[PDB]
């Protein structure tokens, strides 16, 4: 149900999108 | 964007080139 191909900057995935909605809600 | 990366170890140190790009992205978005 997972694939390993995208694990190099995955950390950098979705720390950036759950950031950038916590900046959306300001 | 990946796909003019392919014309400036094919997917695999050359999508590392790739990983970079949301990187950059996403520094500016947490600082």
């Amino acid at each position: 149900t997972m694939v390993s191909f995208l694990k190099p900057v995955l950390k950098q995935i979705i720390m950036a999108g759950k950031s950038m909605q916590l900046l959306k809600n300001l | 964007v990946h796909d003019p990366l392919l014309a400036i170890t094919f997917e695999l140190t050359l999508r590392s080139c790739l990983y970079p790009h949301i990187d950059k992205q996403y520094l500016d978005c947490c600082g």
